[PDB]
C-alpha cells in the first residue's frame, strides 16, 4: 500500500531532481535542517559555517560565518524558537549564533570536550557530550552552565525524549542509559547491542526510536513501552547516521558501504537505495518532505 | 615421484564460455577450503580473477608474466590463509605441498601427462586425499584425457551430480 | 492477551496463569508480529523468578518450549531479544530446552523448514568466504545469522571444524560478535557434538579450549559431561586441555608421604598420628576415604593421559583420577581463575640465578629478592624441621622401602627424585 505510493513518489521526485560539491574547503562534518520552511546550515573541518536558503529547487547561499578556532563538530538548528542555531567546535568554546543579525549571540568557553550538542524539546537547555563522559547542561536563554554529569564508562550520542523528562545516552557496551532530567538520576540501563551504538534519533511523531549499533543493525524500538519492535539488517558496515521522515513512516540510514537506505517503519522493509562516491555521514529531512538533504565524505539534495 | 593414489578425477564435456557458470554452480554445491584453478595465459588469468573478485570470491592470481619474488610472496600469503582461491597458470613443481588445497580445477588443458601430474598429484605430509576436475571442451581434450588414462592407468569417468563427502576429505 | 494481563504488567493467579498458558498453547509460534507481549511474558517470568510451586515452573518450561519458536521464526530483531530470553533463563532444564531444538522445534511447520534451508544456504555461503584477511566484516554476517538461528549455524560450523582441519581462528574471530544468550547455546552444541560415536577430536578440543579461554561461558555442563564419561577416555584429555587453556633444570626449579610412612592399618595409624600432603597421599574407593587444586588435577590428568597412551601403544588408573574429579562450585572457581589469568613465578642456586637474570625493573628485582629471602627463611625452617624429624627417629624392610619408593616414582613427577635423594 504505502510501498507502491512511496516508490511512485520516489520515481517522480527523482525525475524532478542538487549538488553543492565542495561548498566548504574541507571535510563537512554535519548538516542540520529545521525551520518548517526551508533553511539549511552545515559545518565543516575548515572552521566555517554555511547557511543556505532553498527556494524553487536550486540551492542558493545566504551566509558564511567565521570566528571559530577549530573544526565544526556538530551543528543543529533550534526547533521551537525562531531561527537560531548553535555550533560546536574543538576550540574549547561553543557558539550560539544569530541568523537575523549575522553575529554570535554567545561564545561560551566550556572546555575542549565540545563534541555533540542537542536541545531539550522545549528549547530551553542545551546538552553537550564528550569523550570523557562529562555531559554538560547549559541553559540556552540564561547562557550559563547549569549541570555537569559523568557516566564514567563511554558516551557517543545523547538525546532528549519529547516529554522533556527522559534523557537518553549510549556507551561502548551497546547499552542505552535512561535518566530523569529534573531528577538527574540514572533510571534504567538496557544491555541491548553487543557492539557499541553510534547514533540515535527520535521521530516527530514520538512513536518510535531507533538505535544504530556497530553490528550493522538499526534497532527500532517503541518510545512508551520501551520494547524492541524490529531491526533493519540491510547494511554491511557500522551505521554512521540515522534520520527520520516527518510523516514517521520512512527512515534513512547511511554507512561506510556508500548505500543510503530508505526503509519503512510500519512494514520494516527497504523502499529505496541510492549510492554515491563517498560514505554519507549525515542525512536530514524537512517537514514538507519531498526532499532529502545529505552530506558525505559536499551537500547534496535528492528528490525522493 | 608423485603418485595419484587416493584421488578422484572426473571430466565434464561442455562449451568453452559456459565453464564460468558451470564452475560457479560447482562453487555453490561443493564445499571447499582452498581451490587452485589452472588457466593457460595471463589475460585469461586476470579476467578470471576479476570475475571471482567482483562476484565476492576471495581469489588471488599468479600468472607466468610475474617476477619470481612476487610469485613467492603471493604463494607465502596463500600459505597463511589470506585468500581461498588461487588462479595459477603454472607453479614451481614439488607437487602441492599445502594440505589445505583440496579441489583442483583444470580450466584449461595441460600440455602432457607430466604437466597434468604436476597440476594434480600432491606432495603433502598428512593430506593425501583430494578432488581434481578437468574441463573438456573439444575432441582434443578427450584425446589428451585418454592419453593420461593410458599413461597413468587410472579411471576418469563423468562427474556425477552427487559426490560423497568422506571419500576425498580427511 | 493485552487486555487480560494489564495489572500484572503494571506491577512489573493460578487460574489466570493456566488460562494464559492455554492461550499461548493455542497460539503457537506465530508471535512474529508482536514482540510486545513476548517482552511482557519475559518480564513477568523474570519478576516471578526474582520472587522465586513446581507445576507453575513445569508449565513455564512448556511455554518456553512454545515461545522459543517465535524467536526461531523472527528473521529480524534477535540481537536484543535474546538478552530478554537470557534474563528469563538466569540449570540443566536450560540444556533440555536447548535439546528441544534437535527435532522438536523443527519439522512441525513449513516456514521453519524454509528458514532452516535459507540459513543453511547463507551459512554455507559465509563459510565459503572466511579468510584471515576477513577481519570482521564477516563476523557481522555470522552474527546476523546467529541471532535468529543459533543451533543450525553452530551445528554447521562444528561440522566444518570437525571435517575441514583447523579452520579455528577465523571462526573465533567471526564469533567475536556473538550475543550473551548464544554462548550457552554454543556450549550445548559443543556437548551435542561430543556425543558423536582422532585428529578431528584434537581439533575440536583445541577449539573448545580457545573459546572457553576467551569467553565467560561457565562450563559446568562440560564438567558434568566429562564426569559422566569418567563414570562410564579422551574426554579427560579434553578437560586437561581446557584446564591448560584457562590457566631439566627448568623442571627441577620447582616427600611427606614417605617420611610419614617411615615414622592398611598403618594408614589408620598415620591418620591417628597426623596441608597438600593429604592430596599427595591421596594420589597414592571407600577404603581410601580415610590455586594448587588446578595443578593437583593436572598431575592426575597427566598420569591418566600417560596410562591412556601406554594402553593405546600396545585401566586401573582411571578409577583414581575419576575420584580426583569426584573430590572436585568448582566451575565458579574455574571462571574466576580464567578471569584472573611464568617459570620465574614458582621459584638455592636457582633463586640466585633468577635474581641474577632479573638484575641483568627495580620493583621486580625487589620482589624477587623478597621471595628469595622468604625462600631462604623457609628453607632454614624446613632444615630445622628435618633436624627435628631426625632427632625423632632387614630384607623385608628394604623390600617395603623399595615398594614405597617405586610407587612414588612411577605415580608422580620428577619431584620423586629429590625425595628419593633425601
Amino acid at each position: 500500500s504505502v510501498s507502491s505510493g512511496p516508490s511512485r513518489y520516489v520515481l517522480g521526485m527523482q525525475e524532478l531532481f542538487t549538488r553543492e560539491f565542495l561548498a566548504h574547503s574541507a571535510k563537512v562534518h554535519s548538516v542540520a535542517w529545521s525551520c518548517d520552511g526551508r533553511r539549511l546550515a552545515s559545518g565543516s573541518f575548515d572552521k566555517t559555517a554555511s547557511v543556505f536558503l532553498l527556494e524553487k529547487d536550486r540551492l542558493v547561499k545566504e551566509n558564511n560565518y567565521r570566528g571559530h578556532g577549530d573544526s565544526v563538530d556538530q551543528l543543529c538548528w533550534h526547533p521551537s524558537n525562531p531561527d537560531l542555531f548553535v555550533t560546536a567546535s574543538g576550540d574549547k568554546t561553543i557558539r550560539i549564533w544569530d541568523v537575523r543579525t549575522t553575529k554570535c549571540i554567545a561564545t561560551v568557553n566550556t572546555k575542549g570536550e565540545n563534541i555533540n550538542i542537542c536541545w531539550s524539546p522545549d528549547g530551553q537547555t542545551i546538552a553537550v557530550g564528550n569523550k570523557d563522559d562529562v555531559v554538560t547542561f547549559i541553559d540556552a536563554k540564561t547562557h550559563r552552565s547549569k549541570a555537569e554529569e559523568q557516566f564514567k564508562f563511554e558516551v557517543n550520542e545523547i538525546s532528549w525524549n519529547n516529554d522533556n523528562n527522559m534523557f537518553f545516552l549510549t556507551n561502548g557496551n551497546g547499552c542505552i542509559n535512561i535518566l530523569s532530567y529534573p531528577e538527574l538520576k540514572p533510571v534504567q540501563s538496557i544491555n541491548a547491542h553487543p557492539s557499541n551504538c553510534i547514533c540515535i534519533k527520535f521521530d516527530p511523531m514520538g512513536k518510535y526510536f531507533a538505535t544504530g549499533s556497530a553490528d550493522a543493525l538499526v534497532s527500532l524500538w517503541d518510545v512508551d513501552e520501551l520494547v524492541c519492535v524490529r531491526c533493519f539488517s540491510r547494511l554491511d558496515w557500522p551505521v554512521r547516521t540515522l534520520s527520520f521522515s516527518h510523516d514517521g513512516k520512512m527512515l534513512a540510514s547511511a554507512s561506510e558501504d556508500h548505500f543510503i537506505d530508505i526503509a519503512e517503519v510500519e512494514t520494516g522493509d527497504k523502499l529505496w537505495e541510492v549510492q554515491c562516491e563517498s560514505p554519507t555521514f549525515t542525512v536530514a529531512w524537512h517537514p514538507k518532505r519531498p526532499l532529502l538533504a545529505f552530506a558525505c565524505d559536499t551537500v547534496k539534495l535528492f528528490g525522493l | 615421484k608423485l603418485t595419484l593414489h587416493g584421488l578422484q578425477q572426473y571430466y565434464v564435456k561442455l562449451k568453452d564460455n559456459e565453464k564460468n557458470r558451470k564452475l560457479f554452480d560447482l562453487l555453490d554445491v561443493l564445499e571447499f577450503n582452498q581451490v587452485v584453478i589452472f588457466v593457460k595465459s595471463v589475460q585469461r588469468c586476470i579476467a578470471l580473477a576479476q570475475l571471482l573478485v567482483e562476484q565476492n570470491f576471495p581469489a588471488i592470481a599468479i600468472h607466468r608474466g610475474m617476477p619470481q619474488e612476487e610469485r613467492l610472496s603471493r604463494y607465502q600469503q596463500f600459505k597463511d590463509f589470506q585468500r581461498r582461491i588461487l588462479v595459477a597458470t603454472n607453479l614451481f613443481g614439488r607437487g602441492m605441498d599445502i594440505e589445505r588445497v583440496n579441489i583442483a580445477f583444470n580450466y584449461d588443458m595441460p600440455e602432457d601427462s607430466d604437466t597434468y601430474l604436476h597440476r594434480v598429484a600432491r606432495a603433502g605430509r598428512f593430506g593425501t586425499k583430494g578432488l581434481a576436475i578437468t574441463f573438456v571442451s573439444d575432441e582434443n581434450d578427450a584425446k589428451i584425457l585418454n592419453d593420461v588414462q593410458d599413461r597413468f592407468e587410472v579411471n576418469i569417468s563423468e562427474l556425477p551430480d552427487e559426490i560423497d563427502i568422506s571419500s576425498y576429505i580427511e | 492477551i493485552h487486555i487480560t494481563i494489564e495489572p500484572l504488567y503494571r506491577r512489573v493467579f493460578e487460574d489466570l496463569r493456566r488460562d494464559v498458558f492455554n492461550m499461548f498453547c493455542y497460539l503457537g509460534p506465530h508471535l512474529s508480529h508482536d514482540p510486545i507481549l513476548f517482552a511482557k511474558v519475559v518480564r513477568i517470568g523474570k519478576s516471578f523468578m526474582k520472587e522465586f510451586t513446581e507445576v507453575i515452573l513445569s508449565c513455564l518450561l512448556s511455554i518456553t518450549d512454545q515461545v522459543l519458536l517465535p524467536s526461531l521464526s523472527l528473521m529480524d530483531c534477535n540481537a536484543c531479544m535474546s538478552e530478554e530470553l537470557w534474563g528469563m533463563f538466569k540449570y540443566q532444564h536450560r540444556y533440555r530446552l536447548y535439546g528441544q531444538w534437535k527435532n522438536e522445534t523443527y519439522n512441525s511447520h513449513p516456514l521453519l523448514v524454509k528458514v532452516k534451508a535459507q540459513t543453511i544456504d547463507r551459512a554455507k555461503y559465509i563459510m565459503k568466504r572466511l579468510t584471515k584477511e576477513n577481519v570482521k566484516p564477516s563476523g557481522r554476517q555470522i552474527g546476523k545469522l546467529s541471532h535468529s538461528n543459533p543451533t543450525i549455524l553452530f551445528d554447521y560450523i562444528l561440522s566444518q571444524i570437525q571435517k575441514y582441519d583447523n579452520l579455528i581462528t577465523p571462526v573465533v574471530d567471526s564469533l567475536k560478535y556473538l550475543t550473551s544468550l548464544n554462548y550457552d547455546v554454543l556450549a550445548y552444541c559443543i556437548i551435542e557434538a561430543l556425543a558423536n560415536p582422532s585428529s578431528w577430536l584434537q581439533s575440536l578440543a583445541s577449539f573448545c579450549g580457545a573459546v572457553f579461554r576467551k569467553y565467560p561461558i561457565d562450563l559446568a555442563g562440560l564438567l558434568q559431561y566429562v564426569a559422566n564419561q569418567l563414570k562410564a577416555s579422551f574426554d579427560l584429555l579434553i578437560l586437561k586441555e581446557v584446564v591448560q587453556k584457562m590457566a631439566t633444570m627448568e623442571q627441577l626449579e620447582a616427600g611427606e608421604q614417605l617420611k610419614a610412612e617411615g615414622g592398611k592399618k598403618s594408614s589408620q595409624r598415620l591418620k591417628d598420628a597426623l596441608l597438600p600432603l593429604c592430596l599427595l597421599m591421596a594420589q597414592q574407593g571407600v577404603i581410601f576415604q580415610e590455586l594448587k587444586l588446578v595443578g593437583k588435577l593436572y598431575d592426575q590428568c597427566h598420569d591418566t593421559l600417560v596410562q591412556f597412551g601406554g594402553f593405546l601403544a600396545s585401566e586401573m588408573v582411571m578409577a583414581p583420577v575419576h575420584e580426583a574429579v569426584v573430590s572436585l562450585v568448582w566451575d565458579d572457581i574455574s571462571p574466576q581463575f580464567y578471569a584472573t589469568f611464568m617459570y620465574d613465578l614458582a621459584v638455592h642456586t636457582s633463586y640466585e640465578r633468577e635474581v641474577n637474570k632479573l638484575k641483568v625493573e627495580k620493583e621486580r628485582c625487589t620482589a624477587l629478592q623478597d621471595k628469595l629471602l622468604e625462600e631462604e627463611k623457609k628453607q632454614m625452617e624446613h632444615v630445622q624441621r628435618v633436624l627435628q624429624r631426625l632427632k625423632l627417629e632387614n630384607e623385608t624392610i628394604t623390600k617395603f622401602l623399595q615398594l614405597c619408593i617405586f610407587p612414588r616414582c612411577i605415580f608422580s613427577a620428577i619431584d620423586a627424585v629429590y625425595c628419593a635423594r633425601f
